[PDB]
């Protein structure tokens, strides 16, 4: 029908706040389950919770709240959130009758950092195909790069006059630490659209590198010489040209 | 406790045999979960008994006395690529072992080599080096250089030409940076 929903997507924490994370599912399901899931490293269970009126402890519950208000509704509740939460959390859904496979959520992404500070929305250019790759392979790449973003909290999407487009796309599934050797290293993604040299050649054609960074909200405290890095689409574009 | 290993490979149109291993205890069923980075978990394969299930590409196998599962996949494609879980329950709670990260290789029909320097749309003189169309088993150098960023492989499908493509992508936030060095 629509399974189990989540809300939010992302969340940035400053250390010490509250969050509470919304699960829901329209599956008439007994059971509901709270995961957290770091980069890749696995699921670990927080809290369950077999009915309405019960909860029960999983695998790593301190210091996690949790309720079953509702047969459809799981909450998960962070009174004072510590850098150590930051993670993915998933939710998760199952019917006691007669079993058997669970049914996920689409995942929180939350980072709490000590410093709103180390926010940093990203930079987007594009980088336009190669005459040399043009005239050999009659294949043209265009390559988008996204950045100096922090944290990780980013949708990467090619438009091509106007519209998203999906073949001839390939965007890095992690991105790099621009400064490997600092905890709070600013990010860099980088992303591939090849398209045949003959639809490049054209100068009607738009392309679009686009660049979702979910950061800071109206509630969040900034103190800072500079922009507030609030959620916020970036983007750099090229158009098609004959040479 | 469950065992399985970090990252497997395989290229496109083989066979692959992701092994888990599992501590008895209370065995009330063995799951295998597909989880494409970074979206949720979906189910593949729930095993209670010996021995081998096909369902599909995929098969699951189930020795009960050794604490033993894999998750076989044959004829191998790009959509693959992912995350498989191996878990196991004792009927309402399923605890989930690290998962196993899949990387399948493109079967480059056609193999080019080449490293291209694509100039920035807007100005600046900034630059990146684009290395293309090598085949699956060549290995990109890692950068040893502080200024100097190169990406993963990178496999793009036209799908439209029904052609398949290796990238990975390299720049430097200094000038002149050398666009013939980095991949090699």
């Amino acid at each position: 029908n629509a399974g189990v929903t989540q809300t939010p997507k992302f969340r940035v924490l400053k250390t010490g706040q509250s969050m509470t994370l919304l699960c829901a599912q329209d599956m008439n399901h007994e059971y509901m389950y709270w995961y957290r899931q770091d980069p890749g490293m696995g699921l670990r269970l927080i809290h369950y919770s077999v009915g309405e009126g019960t909860t029960a402890k999983g695998e790593v519950p301190d210091g996690y709240n949790v309720s079953r208000l509702k047969k459809q509704n799981f909450l998960l509740g962070l009174e004072s959130a510590a850098p150590s939460q930051t993670s993915v959390y998933f939710c998760a859904s199952s019917p006691r009758l007669a079993g058997d496979e669970q049914f996920f959520g689409p995942g929180t992404r939350l980072t709490v950092l000590e410093d709103l500070k180390n926010v940093f929305p990203p930079e987007v250019a594009v980088f336009e195909p190669s005459e040399a790759e043009i005239s050999h392979t009659q294949k043209a790449t265009l390559v988008c790069l996204a950045t100096g973003f922090y944290p990780d909290h980013v949708e990467l999407s090619w438009w091509v006059n106007g519209k998203e487009v999906h073949s001839g796309v390939c965007t890095d599934p992690q991105p790099l630490k621009e400064q490997p050797a600092l905890n709070d290293s600013r990010y860099a993604l980088s992303s591939r659209l090849r398209v045949s040299a003959t639809f490049w050649q054209n100068p009607r054609n738009h392309f679009r590198c686009q660049v979702q960074f979910y950061g800071l909200s109206e509630n969040d405290e900034w103190t800072q010489d500079r922009a507030k890095p609030v959620t916020q689409i970036v983007s750099a574009e090229a158009w098609g040209r004959a040479d | 406790n469950i065992d399985q290993p970090t990252e497997m490979t395989a290229t496109e149109g083989a066979i692959v045999q992701i092994n888990c291993t599992y501590q008895t205890s209370g065995f009330n069923g063995l799951f295998w979960y597909q989880q494409h980075a970074g979206e949720a978990p979906t189910f593949l394969s729930y095993n209670v008994l010996d021995g081998l299930e096909e369902k599909g590409r995929f098969s699951s196998f189930l020795s009960r006395s050794k604490g033993y599962s894999y998750l076989l996949l044959k004829e191998l494609q790009m959509k693959d690529s992912a995350s498989y879980l191996c878990a196991v329950r004792n009927g309402f709670k399923t605890i989930f072992g690290a998962g196993t990260r899949l990387f399948v290789k493109a079967n480059i029909q056609n193999p080019d080599p080449a490293v291209y320097q694509l100039r920035d749309s807007k100005s600046s003189d900034k630059s990146v080096c684009l290395f293309t169309d090598f085949d699956s088993q060549t290995n990109v150098s890692q950068s040893k250089d502080s200024d100097v960023y190169i990406t993963d492989k990178c496999v793009l499908d036209m799908r439209s030409m029904d052609f398949k493509s290796n990238s990975a992508v390299a720049w430097s936030n200094k000038s002149d940076f050398a666009c013939a060095n980095a991949f090699n």
